[PDB]
């Protein structure tokens, strides 16, 4: 009973040096209307290509933001994130790749 | 052959010193490809043993790219490894549908890439920008601390 298709991540930008706002649309109707329990989001700093690399934070379902705090100065991060619930996780959204802005 | 003497791009320097979608560099913007397009067909993957793609997506989108595009990535990827044996060259964005890259992005038509040496270390990438410039690519930039961008002119 997972959701299957994932939120589609229409923006990222950084907010200051330590911290990067995404925002996402995500449809329940592309799962039949199947319901969420809240969002996965992952982020790695994109010198990695370790997939085990990335760190999660979950927000809850009803949220289409989040801002993604404790990174690294001037530091490009790969963001993707899924919807879940009980029965699973959804594919993956599209990979975004921002910066964190230098320090001040 | 040995390692060159070069003469690096500093950070944010481009060559040619002109805008990138300007004549002399690669040319205006022709519209982004679609997964799902007739022009999506005119893109093929570049399967290079020396190249790293870095594939975050997980569809091999990186390694899609015009022929001009791959022509000059090629010929870069056989500098980069004789400049620093050891070391390969590596891409991060070729052709892209995550959606990121500004609007009229050369990315969006396969016409650019983001690249970085496999060892991610930036002391290198002044050096990468001028062998990008040799490899032929029709604009490079030293975009980012992260990665120096290339593009080619349509084909
Ligand atoms: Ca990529
Ligand atoms: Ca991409
Ligand atoms: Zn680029």
């Amino acid at each position: 009973e997972r959701p299957v298709a994932g939120p589609y991540i229409t923006f990222t930008d950084a907010v200051n040096e330590t911290t990067i706002m995404l925002k996402w649309m995500y449809i329940p109707a592309s799962n039949n209307n199947t319901p969420i329990h809240g969002f996965y989001i992952y982020y790695r700093p994109t010198d990695s290509d370790n997939d085990s690399d990335y760190k999660k934070d979950m927000v809850e379902g009803d949220k289409y933001w989040h801002s993604i705090s404790h990174l690294q100065p001037e530091t490009s991060y790969d963001i993707k994130m899924q919807c879940f619930n009980e029965g699973g996780e959804s594919e993956f959204s599209n990979v975004m790749i921002c910066e964190t802005k230098a320090r001040k | 052959r040995p390692p060159r003497k070069l003469v690096p791009l500093a950070y944010k320097q481009f060559s040619p010193n002109v805008p990138e979608k300007t004549l002399g560099a690669s040319g205006r913007y022709e519209g982004k490809i679609a997964r799902s397009s007739e022009r999506f067909k005119e893109l093929t993957p570049n399967y290079n043993p020396d190249i790293i793609f870095k594939d975050e997506e997980n569809t091999g989108a990186d390694r899609l790219m015009t022929q001009r595009c791959k022509d000059r990535l090629n010929s870069l990827a056989i500098s980069v490894m004789n400049q620093w044996p050891g070391v390969k060259l590596r891409v991060t964005e070729g052709w892209d549908e995550d959606g990121h890259h500004s609007e009229e992005s050369l990315h969006y038509e396969g016409r650019a890439v983001d690249i970085t040496t496999s060892d991610r270390d930036r002391n290198k990438y002044g050096l990468l920008a001028r062998l990008a410039v040799e490899a032929g690519f029709d604009w490079v930039y030293y975009e980012s601390k992260a990665h120096v961008h290339c593009s080619v002119k349509s084909e």
